[PDB]
RNA sequence: AGAGGUGAAAUUCUUGGAUUUAUUGAAGACUAACUACUGCGAAAGCAUUUGCCAAGGACGUUUUCAUUAAUCAAGAACGUAGGGAUCGGGUGGUGUUUUUUUA
């Protein structure tokens, strides 16, 4: 987790350490509770030891209300207040022993106790290397969220003055060693005060510090870029809420008529930008407003200016990562879309509007067989689709939605494949009929569909609303899916596996699509960059060329990977966070020992271990009836799916080694050589290899204005 | 009615 | 702005009497263009391209109260009145000779109510309609309601003379 | 009355206007409006109502008289700017209806599922199915078997709580307004008995999972706060 | 229906009139002869008082109307009408041309205290309600502006400003004096300890002196002429 | 476009509560009772007193600007009479005649499904 | 398609009622077997391949 | 500012806000409408759903045994014919509801 026992208070991620760990096991031997209830014995060893030890400090807090007592001369209690510092008093040395790191690294430290202590008190699978053997403290990005790189150049000590807009003080001297320390102390309190709940948590840490100078040198003599003090430039890593980064306005207290000191802080913290407003509420409020742009988030606006109002005023901060990718991100072309954010879905809430109308019409007529449900699968309809979905946008291969529809269990319908299906484009010939004689401005035509084998008499029925959408309508009944399992069992015994492909992606389009989209629709609400990062790594993958063989459902499900399971680490606040979060879990994910089963849910129904056992053991003889992935490479199991084989089938061993390959090659590039703009550049390179065969294909006109990017 | 004649049967 | 007034089938033939004096002395002075919808029953008054819809609405609607055109007329004068209906509700006991204490003989105690406070009333089998003044209104209201509760005939004579004088005397 | 009675109290000066919206499930969104209190302090009357149910008719919703039963109840969650964005919290028939459907020399079977949707609202739902006479039936009855009883009884069981255990409460609410699952449950159970009108009656919740603003937001559409022009 | 009293020995009811909704505001003007009458609907009629009849219609209005105010002194010539709604909006009303002005959207509660004066035309008024903005407006013959809102805590009932220049504020059972071009109040009231409130401001011999009605059915005198040169 | 309350007619014997509340129930305005119209502890559950106390719940319902009124009349029921006494039907038309518009009369007396009597 | 699916329909039903009626008519053997037959099944393929899965 | 309760009264409670209204929670009792000249049980009695435990009736039967039956002391456990319907089972008919290779 990166905490060493140096400090925290020259800005650095750590200052807890191992003899704290021995101290604080033995300080709750003798006791731990109010009344010394006992909270260890050693009647249970390290493992219960250590789950004691991780409960009593997620369970109770040191920093703001209560800490530990103890003297070594001799129980030890939990008294009721919190020095706005991580504390624990032990009474026989009148000592303070977790005073070497700060507020914000006790936090997060108590954020990892509850987080290992979530994932280790399940009782459902097992998390060991989880939970140990992969050191998060590799990258920066990766166990953080976003980060920011302030570079302060301001000279001289003597020159601080009208370099540094920060304080110069007998009183700050006096409780801070020297200027990084009094900067790193200011900085996270104006983080902290900026932001509030606006975040998850704040680590800040001078880089460029080091503990080291010769024996021929007095101190350490160096040139830190501008000035001599030992640090080069701020790391400001930010972890977010996610609910909150886009928000336009923070609210400071309301208006009294007397102006108290929480409004007046308000107003010095934010001098001439903030005011007090109106609201449809019609509450008098202190705010200001945050104008959103699409590649920049807010959030780095607040922090420059909480960077170049107080500490320094021309100092300049480094943040361009965001940026690089966030045109990357297809911007599509809507009212004011640089303003808009990236967390905004009103393209798809417009087609949803659309695709309600459409609903309520075709509801509201009549057939000679009623319509049960219609129910929409789309990409779009499951926040996905690489266009952010504008009206009339043709170009984008998956503008046409589909729509899943079926009528009542009528036991009237043909028997043989090809008459039923016949008999679905009759509904459809008789839906689009009454269409075009009722409702004109909608417009419709029919298209064969071939994204199931060996059915030759498949059409759909897409329409085109006058809102500006389409949408592919496919009949379901009652009927195909015993058909096709009587197909199964009456075929020859040589031609089983291929009619049992056909109905395996007949359940993929069909029938388990319908949950599968409203899974994890109904979870993207409570994880809010899936779309983004979806996005990102869809274009991603097609620059790198593989959408040819994956389908969008299995990249969508290697997405979710990490936020439905995110342990270790958080889930992502950010989009860069969670786009290599993905790819440092598929580099180092395998194939030959390990599945990939997750479970859909919302945060804090779920997967058994019934259900988790019957999903391994099915895997399990899969893949020693399958030896190494000769044909098989991927097992995607949710709760949706416990076969697993359902979106993993098609794709050719060439290509999953090609995704896997460029996984651990983008890795070997994150660790080696940094984030970059060139390194992004490099990162979506095509990576076009030579390998046989390039052909360049240009049709006769551009399609980006129509598209609608 | 060819389209009534195809969805006799119900 | 329009109105319709729905019209039941027991003033429908009377309206079709006096038909042809209420559009003149309404379309040319209170203007109101006007349908009559025989096919469901109402009369339909719209606005004028070239607050008088509330008069010509209350008119019609104290015809099809069924009162009489010297009323109808005294509502279009005197803009100031109030119709107003209440059913009893308070079969045979309690019906029959309780709108015969309403009525009297002939009409006599009804005509005592109606010269004694200067309204107007009618009434069905059931209903009774008043319209005039409002404290008026109120006054003969409380004198019905007195004697279909059950009182004396002398004794409301006597609150009707106590009424007559207040509501026919200043103050 | 021997007391002292606290002549004034104005309690409508101080007394202030919401409005509700309704889901996107129905189209008339727009339901009415509400008296709450002055929202000041030591009360937070923005926040003290957060919890009220309001019971609309579904023909009021719908405008269509058709349903003129079921008056459904919603549950205010949150506030928007005195726009109370609401989401479903039961149904229910009226009385009318219910008194109207029973009557004898026919007999009637109910149901009832407590069951959990693919969100962890565990509802349970109702339904009542009456046994029809038969066309050219002469006999006076028509009363059931009371073993096909257990049987139709098992099956509605059944494919009601197969609608529901998937199809979460936006799909279960546009399923239940069409009366499409009545349908259902009449062409799965026409073997056993011809089974006039079949309703569901009843709709009770019983957990939610939490309060998620983000998909609250999407079941009625975006819109959030800004500015406004202070001058001072 | 209203009533006219010729206030002498014949207090007889010169005119009596029958309104369409129950009515809660009428104002007059400075002068005698104009009266508005505003009812529980959006109906705004103005009336004769020498001989009573209806002569201003004025119905496009939007909800239940809240406080109005004319505008003209002795032998002026705009003659002119406030008209503010409930629901937030004020809608300007002129009756020389029989016409609209402007229309008014910045309120959220009812729009209650309301008052127009110039000075050389800027004809700019005031207008306050039960939110916590006092919102004047420039509100010139054909074009439109708006000044400071001075957001005072209270709750604004039946205030207009416009004195030697400061600007009342009523309606908590305190007496707010704030002041022109900035947010002061220089003259408050002690607030009683109780809670019944001011519901009405009276001039008394051309803004010279103060009545402050109270919902124990008091009335007070305030001598706000004195009290502007006077120091609570 | 009017704004709706509901009626909450409770038609008790010897007694008649009409209060107007709010659309979701819980704000409850102008309570009238059929006792206070009429004093003398015999009348109190009266047609003519139930208008009445309409008549003038409606004139405080119009005050607050509620102009129409999903009504729901509620006899005793539970182990009771189970019918609506004299005053509901009165005061329903007495509130409909008054100015005031009607929408979805509707019977919210509480049915038994087997109480205790045994 | 419209006239296509329509010739489709209508020799599928016409096949079909000949089929169905084919089976529930009389069947009896080259001696005398009458053949037990469902009330409403529909084929002889279906019947012999039902009692191949009830092997 | 009244509200249970009354034949009125009386009495009861109510400004420490009752009765009524809305949202929940607890408790045990009970299975309304459906409910009939219908069902079951030796009788008294017996109506929510599901599961389990056994029992019983009638019907079906080209199954078996062969008078094993009948009636109460004593004692034992429980508190005249005919006709129209209708319930439960069976057989046959051949039209509609039904359906079709999942049972």
């Amino acid at each position: 987790r990166g905490f060493s026992s140096n400090m925290s208070h020259s800005g650095s991620l750590g200052g807890f350490g191992t003899f704290e760990f021995t101290i604080l096991m033995a300080a709750l031997l003798n006791g731990g509770g109010i009344n010394s209830n006992k909270i260890l014995l050693h009647g249970f060893s390290s493992y219960q030891l250590f789950k004691g030890v991780i409960k009593y400090l997620a369970t109770m807090d040191l920093c703001h209300d209560g800490h530990l007592q103890f003297h070594s001369n001799p129980a030890s209690k939990y008294i009721d207040e919190g020095f706005q510092t991580p504390t624990l008093f032990d009474k026989s040395t009148k000592v303070n022993i977790l005073t070497k790191m700060t507020v914000s690294s006790y936090q997060i430290l108590k954020e990892y106790a509850g987080e290992t202590l979530r994932m280790l008190n399940n009782v459902v699978q097992d998390q060991f290397s989880n939970i140990f053997l992969t050191n998060i403290s590799r990258f920066d990005n990766l166990k953080y969220d976003l980060c920011y790189d302030v570079q302060l150049p301001l000279g001289k000590y003597n020159n601080l003055e009208t370099s540094l807009a920060a304080t110069f003080g007998s009183m700050e001297r006096v409780k801070f060693i020297t200027l990084e320390n009094f900067l790193a102390h200011k900085i996270t309190n104006v983080a902290r005060y900026a932001l509030g709940d606006r975040i998850k948590y704040i680590q800040i840490e001078m880089v460029g510090q080091k503990s080291d100078f010769p024996i021929t040198k007095r101190k350490v003599y160096s040139n830190t870029g501008g000035n001599h003090f030992n640090f080069d430039f701020v790391r400001v890593k930010l972890i977010v809420n996610p609910s909150e980064c886009d928000k336009l306005v923070t609210k400071g207290p309301a208006h009294s008529e007397t102006m108290s000191t929480e409004a007046a802080v308000f107003k010095n913290f934010w001098g001439i930008k903030s005011s007090l407003r109106r609201f449809k509420d019609g509450s008098i409020t202190h705010c200001c407003v945050w104008s959103t742009s699409s590649s920049e988030p807010i959030i780095s606006s607040i922090v420059n200016f909480a960077l170049q109002k107080h500490v320094s005023k021309k100092a300049q901060i480094s943040n361009e990562t965001i940026k690089k990718f966030h045109n990357f991100l297809p911007l599509p072309n809507l009212p004011s879309s640089a303003k808009t954010s990236v967390l905004n879905l009103s393209s798809f809430f417009n087609l949803k509007k659309s695709f309600d109308d459409l609903y309520k019409i075709i509801f509201q007529m009549k057939l000679p067989l009623s319509v049960k449900s219609i129910l929409p699968v789309g990409s779009a309809f499951r926040y996905t689709s690489l266009c952010q979905p504008v009206p009339f946008a043709y170009s984008d291969p998956d503008f046409f939605q589909d729509v899943i529809l079926e009528f009542e269990t009528s036991p009237k319908w043909p028997d043989e494949i090809t008459s039923l299906e016949k008999a679905k484009t009759a509904f459809l010939l008789k839906i689009q009929e009454e269409l075009s004689a009722n409702s004109s401005t909608y417009r419709s035509f029919f298209s064969r569909d071939e994204s199931i084998p060996y059915n030759l008499e498949i059409v759909t029925l897409n329409i085109l609303t006058p809102e500006g959408y389409g949408f592919k309508f496919r009949v379901l009944t009652e009927r195909d899916e015993i058909l096709y399992l009587r197909a199964i069992a009456n075929a020859r015994n040589e031609l089983k596996p291929e009619l049992e492909a056909t109905f395996l992606k007949f359940t993929a389009k069909y029938l388990a699509s319908v949950r599968h989209t409203r899974t994890l629709e109904n979870i993207s609400h409570s994880y809010q960059f899936y779309s983004p990062v979806v996005r990102l790594f869809k274009r991603w993958l097609d620059t790198h060329l593989l959408l040819g063989h994956i389908t969008d459902e299995l990249a969508e499900l290697i997405a979710i990977k990490p936020f439905v399971d995110p342990a270790p680490y958080f889930i992502p606040g950010s989009l860069e966070n969670g786009f290599l979060k993905v790819l440092k879990f598929i580099s180092q994910w395998n194939w030959k020992d390990d599945p990939l089963i997750l479970d859909l849910v919302k945060p804090e129904e779920r997967l058994t271990l019934a259900q988790y056992k019957g999903i391994q053991m099915n895997f399990t003889n899969l893949r020693n009836s399958d030896p190494n992935g000769t044909h098989l490479q991927f097992f995607v199991a949710s709760k949706n799916d416990p076969s697993g084989i359902l979106y993993s089938s098609g794709i050719p061993l060439p290509i999953a080694t090609r995704l896997t390959a460029l996984a651990k090659v983008a890795v070997n590039l994150l660790q080696t050589h940094g984030l970059n703009q060139q390194t992004i550049n490099l990162l979506f390179t095509p990576g076009l290899k030579d390998y046989d065969f390039v052909v360049d294909l240009r049709t006769p006109i551009g399609l980006k204005s129509s598209c609608g990017i | 009615d060819v389209i009534e004649e195809a969805l006799s049967r119900f | 702005e329009s109105r319709k007034i729905m019209v039941p089938p027991h003033r429908m033939t009377p309206l079709r009497n006096s038909w042809t004096k209420i559009y003149p002395p309404l379309v040319e002075h209170l203007k109101l263009q006007v349908r009559m919808n025989l096919k469901t029953k109402s009369v339909e008054l719209r606005t004028n391209p070239k607050g008088a819809l509330q008069k010509g609405a209350d008119f019609i609607k104290a015809f099809t109260l069924g009162f009489d055109l010297d009323d109808s007329i005294a509502l279009l004068r005197l803009d100031d009145l109030y119709i107003e209906t209440f059913e009893v509700k308070d079969t045979g006991d309690h019906l029959s000779r309780a709108i015969g204490r309403i009525a009297g003989k002939d009409g006599k105690t009804k005509f005592a109510i109606e010269n004694a406070t200067r309204t107007r009333i009618v009434l069905a089998d059931s209903k009774i309609h008043i319209l005039g003044g409002f404290t008026h209104i109120r006054m003969a209201r409380e004198s019905v309601v007195s004697l279909i509760l059950g009182s004396p005939p002398g004794k409301v004579y006597g609150n009707l003379r106590t009424v007559a004088s207040r509501l026919k005397e200043r103050y | 009355k021997k007391g002292q009675k606290k002549r004034v109290v104005d309690p409508f000066t101080r007394k202030e206007w919401f409005d509700i919206k309704a889901p996107s499930t129905f189209e008339n969104r727009n339901v009415g409006k509400t008296l709450v209190n002055k929202s000041t302090g030591l009360k937070s009357a923005s926040d003290a109502l957060k919890g009220r149910v309001v019971e609309v008719c579904l023909a009021d919703l719908q405008g269509s008289e058709d349903h003129s039963f079921r008056k459904i109840k919603l549950r205010v969650d949150e506030v928007q700017g005195k726009n109370l964005l609401t989401n479903f919290h039961g149904m229910d028939f009226t009385t009318d209806k219910l008194r109207s459907m029973v009557r004898k020399w026919q007999t009637l079977i109910e149901a009832n599922v407590t069951v959990k949707t693919s969100d962890d609202y565990v509802l349970r739902i109702f339904a009542i199915a009456f046994t029809r006479k038969q066309a050219n039936q002469v006999k006076r009855h028509s009363y059931a078997q009371s073993s096909h009883i257990r049987a139709i009884r098992k099956v509605i069981s059944e494919i009601l709580t197969k609608e529901v255990q998937g199809s979460t409460l936006a799909q279960l609410t546009s399923k239940l307004i069409p009366e499409v699952i009545n349908k259902e449950i009449e062409n799965a159970t026409k073997d056993i008995f011809p089974l006039q009108n079949i309703h569901v009656r009843k709709v009770k919740l019983l957990k939610q999972p939490k309060f998620d603003v983000g998909a609250l937001m999407a079941l009625h559409g975006e819109g959030s706060g800004e500015e406004k022009g202070k001058k001072v | 229906q209203l009533l006219k009293i010729f206030h002498l020995k014949t207090g007889k009811v010169v005119r009596s009139m029958k309104i369409s909704s129950p009515s809660y505001i009428l104002d007059a003007d400075s002068t005698s002869t104009l009266l508005a009458v505003g009812g529980t609907d959006g109906s705004i009629i103005v009336v004769d008082i020498e001989n009573g009849y209806i002569t201003h219609s004025f119905k496009g209005h939007g909800g239940t109307i809240s406080s109005l105010k004319f505008y003209g002194q002795l032998n002026s010539k705009i003659w002119l009408l406030a008209s503010g709604d409930t629901n937030g909006m004020v809608k300007v009303w002129d009756l020389v041309k029989r016409k609209c002005l402007h229309t008014l959207q910045e309120h959220t509660s009812a729009v209650r205290g309301l008052d127009i004066i110039e000075v050389p035309p800027s004809l700019n008024l005031l207008s306050g309600g039960r939110d916590d903005i006092i919102n004047l407006w420039d509100f010139n013959m054909k074009k439109k502006c708006k000044l400071l809102k001075t957001l005072p805590v209270n709750q604004q009932v039946e205030s207009c400003g416009f004195l030697k220049i400061i600007y009342t504020a009523g309606g908590d059972a305190i007496f707010q004096l704030i002041d022109s071009e900035s947010g002061s109040v220089l003259k408050r009231t002690n607030k009683p300890i109780e809670e019944l409130f001011i519901i009405g401001v009276l001039p008394i011999l051309s803004n010279s002196q103060m009545f402050l009605v109270l919902s124990d059915q008091t009335l007070q005198l305030i001598n706000v002429e004195e009290d502007l040169k006077n120091t609570i | 476009s009017q704004v709706f309350g509901v009626a909450r007619i409770y038609a008790s014997f010897n007694d008649t509560f009409v209060h107007v509340t709010d659309l979701s129930g819980k704000e409850t305005i102008a309570r009238v009772t059929g006792g206070m119209k009429v004093k003398a502890d015999r009348d109190e559950s009266s047609p003519y007193a139930a208008m009445l106390a309409a008549q003038d719940v409606a004139a405080k319902c119009k005050e607050v600007g509620i102009t129409a009124v999903h009504v729901k009349i509620r006899a005793t029921g539970g182990t009771r009479t189970k019918t609506p006494g004299p005053g509901g039907q009165a005061a329903l038309r007495a509130l409909a005649r008054s100015g005031l518009r009607i929408g979805r009369i509707e019977d919210v007396t509480p049915v038994p499904s087997d109480s205790t009597r045994k | 398609l419209k006239e296509d699916i329509h010739t489709h329909m209508a020799i599928f039903e016409q096949r079909e009622a000949q089929a169905q009626e084919d089976v529930q008519s009389s069947i009896v053997d080259e001696d005398g077997f009458t053949l037990v037959v469902g009330k409403n099944t529909k084929s002889l393929n279906s019947i012999r391949k039902k009692i191949l899965n009830k092997n």
